[PDB]
RNA sequence: UGCGAAGCUAAGUCUGUUGGAUAAUGGCUGAACGCCUCUUAAGCCAGAAACCAUGCUGAUUAAACAAUACUAUCUUUUUUGUUUGCUAAUGUAAAAGAGAAAUUAUAUAUGUACCGGUACAUAAAUAAUCCUAUCACCUUUUUCGUGAGCUGAGCUGUGAGCUAGGCAAUAGUUCUUUAACAACAAAAAAGAGCACAAACUGUAGACGACUUU
RNA sequence: CCUUCGAUGUCGGCUCUUCCUAUCAUUGGGACGCAGAAGUCUCAAAGUGUCGGAUUGUUCACCCGCUAAUAGGGAACGUGAGCUGGGUUUAGACCGUCGUGAGACAGGUUAGUUUUACCCUACUGAUGAAUUUUAUUAUAUAUAUACAUAUAGUA
RNA sequence: AUUUCACUCAUAUUAAAUAAAAUAACUCCAAGUGGGCCAUUUUUGGUAAGCAGAACUGGCGAUGAGGGAUGCUCCUAACGCUUGGAUAAGGUGCCUAAAUAUUCGCUCAUGAGAUCCCAUAAAAGGUGUUGGUUCAUAUGAACUAGCCCUGAAAAUGGAUGGCGCUAAAGCGGA
RNA sequence: UUGUUUUCACUUUCUCCCCGCACUAAUGUGGGGAAAACUGGCUUUAUUUCUUCAAUUAUUUUUUUUGCUGAGGA
């Protein structure tokens, strides 16, 4: 018969199944769509959690019961280093999807970069990308040319520079972020031109800017049903324990539906979390990153004792408004709206 | 089932008439104006010489035989549009709040205000081939004009309904815009 | 059924009647190639179609959609399922004879070069009178979600482009080896030129 | 399915087998007629293990004779071939199983020198 | 018993889109039925927390796949063969000419030429068609097209052909016409590095797995 | 009285999921005896939500109150190797009526053991090979090719 | 009434027809059975029931085979082992052997329809279309009955058996 | 309470005339009138291989290409 008393369901079921995620880089499902009027553009970057801290701001909301008045609001710390153009991938529209026409490369990648084709970099003799990089300037500009004619995508291959970071681990993650803007030309010139240099943060993103933020939540093993759904704990009097859901499903069907909450895996979950705004794009250069004009202090971004379980940031930062999922050193992809 | 049937119209002196494959243009001094009737099965000999056109059907049953007249309707529309714009005289009806119409884009997107004092811009864009402006004469009067009868009784139709009244007694609150007219220009 | 493959192009063809004639072919071993399968037709209107397609996505296995009917909605998939379900695939034969047929939206690179046949069995033109309502598979597809569609009409007009260059140099070809053909006529033997022109070679 | 060897007719070959004998190791596989009260085979349910019949048989003129078109004939001494003295061209002879090899051989001797054919002619040598 | 970092944690904090196509309904043009009619014909429009996309999660859900980076004695032609558990070695769901690339409309199309239109041709049992097969050999007289090397150009070879000649088939009446494709083995001739483990890590974890050095 | 009496655990509640629509609210509409407000009838619509408590074992019911609404139902009267055990429904005992009596009572009352998963499947998470009679939405300097192409390891 | 003598009443087809009618009749000994159920037709009780109780015949039981997708009882047809032939029931778009056969009509369904048993549908309606009938000077009416439509709402996801089918692969014929 | 007899009305035109006079689906057409007699029908003579001699039934005689089977041993 019918439920006595409705209520919802416990979590969600467009976030399953709640497994382990395959990576713990976080990956952009999809990119922004592209706007032709707009010149060409980078479209994400990736940073690494530091921390958290809080800011005081001036509201602005006419009409709000805060206005006028000084409010304290967490922020997130994600150091971002500048990232390194290496490579583009020209992508052309299919019915089977999207195919990749070619990949070129620049003349010159870091072992920084190399390591991320290596499990065992330390014993090996690292011959990775060794002959491929001196390919003729004439193949270049032929599969450069064949991209441009063909292709409707254009993707930069960046990496990270975890070198400038506290992190133990030094391969750098290389991901490809989308160029989105003017003409197939005028983003294979765009790439082209800073086919090996530094990216910085502010040139991606802009300060009051919204994003995204793509990244794995923090891992927690398996997790009972109680922690993992969030269903009622059974009373006091339950002869098997009360950390569980009662009945898993009616007697027809004869099965257990995928709808019913189970002990399993909780946590390492990837996310897309949208409207994540920047407060503050903190410079590296700049002594005075953490000063604001109501304090004129000479400080930085990292708070005194160092940054818990991360270290220090000695680099360029982005300081976001509210929380972002993953443990402290997790990589977090910054993506435009 | 009649073995054939046919029905004749008239081409006005000013026109030029191809049709290939029912696939019917006509050419006027206001436009030019197409319609295919390949949804039809209808055999159309166009006689340019001594005028007029004629569809005939061979063994039609009642309920095709019924198309051939909205065919030759449709032609002669099409004639009488290309001639003479049709002309969709509208008008704008209100009892305490004036209805403020404002067109734009060379006679085209006409944007009302203060329908029932909303104070909410209530726009609706013209079909193409179609022009909006107001009357010369008549301050609360608006012209919807165009060479194509279904674009332009489209147009008003879409003013018309962009401006119903909701969660009120509809035979009360009379405020609108209603199609006065239908005339040729 | 004689041949080591046939490519048949789909265009204006009903899905049923179709996939009947593709089905008895493969049973029989007949190696065959659906292109352009996003022109299929299919009789009634566009929304009882729809409504029929609808039926069709409302149909799962509640306990676990994984092991629920796959819908598919590419047209090559739909003419796939439609000759599965008109095949015994749950057999080793039936499963051959599926695994026979290839489907394809568009004219893919080996196939836009190869001649294509037509089954009259199964043309619109022929088997549905002209005030009676009809489909278009890509279509409904795009309807229910397949969101390929202009890509394939973009393909198909570069392919007809193609095609029409090479078929103007075929055309040219042609009419030069026909004037050969007249000029060489007056050459041969005369009792070789009467068994020709009496056999009408 | 018949097998014919010139006269011979075998209507029928691969004897019958008791019905689930196949899946269980306790059920040998020699005939017996299911007695059962739904038994299938007993019903003569399409496809599944029938069962022997009278119309089986084979032709009586043709019936014990061996693929040599001879009836056998087992001894077990060399007094017992006198009756094939008179018939050695539609009787064969097999050697009984627990003969001897002298006896085997005296045997396969009297059976040469009588020209009578010999089944088990190369047993025990 | 106080206080209690770190870590977990909510009672604390942050975040939680917009497009297409529709239903009801209201309409447009418009016959049937001189008028009328939202169509209870044809042809159209606007339209819902519904539907389908977008976005998000998984994708050993596709026993799926692409690009890239580096590498493994390896890679290319001919002859003979595949007739201690092994160390030469063969399989076909389909060769017998398995011959055939324009596009489209079905109450019509297609090419060409001018500015969708005009004019002119073509096609309308379309595969009921067209194309491809047998002229062996060797010699002689020779003609025309392609490859090696050579300097737009000469020579050799190759394919097709021309004139003239004589030169072969034979196994007893058929038992598949051993004729295809792909692979493999032996022998000859030519060119050519990683991963696991280990120690460490803890962004991970029941164990595997995962992130690292 | 068709299946189960060499046993399908017999009420209710709690927990949890899903489904139906004969729609309570929410979305968009049509009608009104429709001025506005409120409401009533009705259409497409099941996407979202349908509560806290007093009494009673209760289902049902009835009040207090919030709400936007506190709609109706199914899933072996969903759900006892999920619980609980208040009721019913063993054995103790009490009352009333009935019976000579033993005892009876859809009359009331109180006390009265709730067993097993390590198997298969399902579900939830966690490792993981093998995959050629297999695959191809191409690959080649405005140009050919399926009579083709693809070995493998790591990342 | 009986008995005995006479005469004679078709038989060469047989005191009407037809009859694998003596496969008869009789006697003895004995087994199992003595819960039945179903279908057509008739019928009682009951609102009704895959309910309860009866009559006739045939079946199931006790029995497989072909068909009805599936099914103890429906249709064809009952059974030794085979080779050919030809059919029954029922089918011939594919599943699936055989017709995308021929010929003539009807039908468009924004929940079409599609083989007895059989797997539900009614009262009441329609200015959908197709034929007919009777009244009124190519018109207006009233009827009538074919197919279609409304009436027509249920719970895991779903079933003319599936695919699908509309110049039918639907409905009524030939 | 049946037969018998009579009247008109029935055809083609690639014909002509008038009206609309190009109005048609039309290489024609709608309406209104004439014409003979090609066409269509009938009556005679000769023929049926120019052409036809059909179909159904009854009664007979063959024929093309072919599948399966060979019991027995007087």
């Amino acid at each position: 018969s019918h439920r006595k008393f409705e209520r919802p369901r416990h979590g969600s079921l467009g976030f399953l199944p709640r497994k382990r995620c395959k990576r713990l880089r976080g990956k952009i499902r999809s990119f922004p769509k592209d706007d032709k009027e707009k010149p060409p553009h980078f479209t994400a970057f990736m940073g690494y959690k530091a921390g958290m801290t809080h800011i005081v701001r001036e509201v602005d909301k006419p009409g709000s019961k805060l206005h006028k008045k000084e409010i304290v609001e967490a922020c997130t710390i994600i150091e971002c280093a500048p990232m390194v153009v290496v490579g583009i991938v020209g992508y052309r529209e299919t019915p089977k999807g999207l195919r990749i026409l070619s990949t070129v490369w620049a003349n010159h990648v870091s072992d920084e970069f190399r390591r991320r084709y290596y499990k065992n970099w330390y014993k090996s003799e690292k011959k990775a990308f060794t002959k491929s990089l001196n390919v003729p300037e004439a193949t270049k500009n032929c599969l450069l040319k064949r991209i441009e004619k063909y292709c409707t995508v254009l993707r930069a291959i960046c990496h990270t520079q975890p070198s400038k970071t506290p992190l133990r681990m030094k391969k750098a993650h290389i991901m490809e972020v989308q160029i989105n803007g003017g003409s197939m030309k005028e983003k294979l010139e765009f790439v082209k031109e800073m086919l090996e240099k530094n990216l910085p943060v502010s040139t991606v993103f802009n300060p009051n800017e919204m994003i995204d933020v793509i990244s794995v939540t923090k891992g927690h093993g398996t997790k009972g049903v109680v922690s993992r759904y969030g269903v009622k704990r059974l009373p006091r009097k339950t002869h098997r324990g009360l950390r569980k859901v009662a009945c898993i499903g009616a007697w027809h069907p004869a099965r257990v539906q995928f709808q019913i909450p189970r002990h399993g895996q909780k946590g390492y979950f990837h996310r897309t979390e949208r409207n994540k705004k920047i407060y503050r794009i903190g410079l590296k250069t700049d002594k005075n990153s953490a000063s604001t004009d109501a304090d004129i202090t000479e400080k930085k971004i990292t708070p005194m004792g160092g940054f818990p379980h991360y270290g220090v940031v000695n680099e360029d930062f982005l300081l976001l408004k509210g929380c972002v999922a993953g443990t402290k050193k997790r990589p977090i992809t910054l993506r435009k709206n | 089932k009649t073995i054939v049937s046919t029905q004749k119209v008239l081409i006005p002196e000013g026109v030029k008439v191809a049709i290939n494959a029912r696939k019917v243009t006509v050419s006027g001094k206001y436009g030019t104006l197409r319609r295919s009737f390949r949804h039809l099965p209808i055999d159309i000999r166009l006689n340019k010489l001594k005028k007029y056109i004629k569809v005939v059907m061979w063994f039609g049953v009642p309920d095709s035989l019924a198309c051939i007249r909205t065919v030759c309707t449709h032609l002669k529309n099409m004639f009488t549009g290309v001639t003479k714009k049709f002309l969709y005289k509208m008008r704008l009806v209100h009892a305490h709040f004036p209805i403020n119409s404002n067109i734009v884009d060379n006679n085209t997107r006409i944007e009302i205000r203060n329908y029932l004092g909303e104070k909410s811009v209530r726009f609706v864009k013209a079909l193409p081939g179609v022009v909006i402006e107001k009357s010369p004469n008549v301050k609360d009067e608006i012209y919807v004009s165009g060479a194509d009868i279904e674009n332009v009784s489209l147009t008003a139709a879409l003013i018309h309904q962009s401006v119903l009244c909701r969660n009120k007694d509809i035979r009360k609150f009379l405020d609108g815009i209603y199609v006065s007219e239908v005339t040729t220009v | 059924m004689y041949k080591k493959e046939y490519v048949i192009d789909c265009k204006g063809h009903l899905l049923g009647r179709l996939a009947s004639l593709i089905a008895k072919e493969l049973l029989n071993g007949q190696r065959i190639v659906a292109v352009r399968c996003e022109d299929i037709n299919i009789s009634g209107s566009l929304y009882r179609n729809k409504l029929k397609y609808q039926e069709f996505l409302r149909l799962r296995t509640n306990t676990n959609p994984k092991k629920g009917p796959l819908h598919l909605r590419e047209p090559s998939k739909i003419l796939w399922r439609c000759v599965r379900g008109m095949l015994p695939h749950k057999t080793y034969k039936g499963q051959l004879a599926l695994k026979k047929l290839k489907v394809c939206v568009g004219m893919p690179y080996p196939y836009d070069k190869k001649k294509k046949y037509v089954l009259p069995s199964a043309l619109r033109a022929f088997r549905l009178k002209k005030h009676r309502r009809y489909c278009r598979l890509g279509t409904l597809s795009s309807r229910v979600g397949w969101n390929y569609d202009t890509l394939v009409k973009k393909n198909e007009v570069l392919r007809k482009q193609v095609s029409k260059a090479y078929y103007k140099k075929k055309v040219n070809n042609l009419n030069e080896k026909k004037e050969i053909k007249t000029e060489a006529l007056n050459l041969i033997n005369p009792e070789q030129r009467q068994v020709l022109e009496n056999f009408g070679y | 399915a018949v097998k014919k060897v010139g006269k011979i007719i075998k209507k029928r070959t691969k004897k019958f087998t008791r019905f689930q004998s196949n899946r269980f190791m306790r059920v040998k596989p020699a005939w017996r007629k299911p007695r059962g009260i739904d038994c299938r085979v007993r019903r003569r349910y399409k496809g599944t293990n029938l069962m022997p019949s009278i119309g089986y048989g084979s032709n009586k003129k043709t019936k014990f004779l061996l693929p040599n078109n001879k009836y056998k004939y087992v001894v077990k001494n060399v007094k017992e071939m006198e009756p094939l003295i008179m018939n050695h061209t539609k009787y064969c002879v097999q050697i009984a199983h627990n003969v001897s090899s002298k006896k085997r051989k005296q045997i396969i001797e009297r059976a040469k020198q009588m020209n009578v054919s010999v089944i088990n002619a190369k047993a025990r040598l």
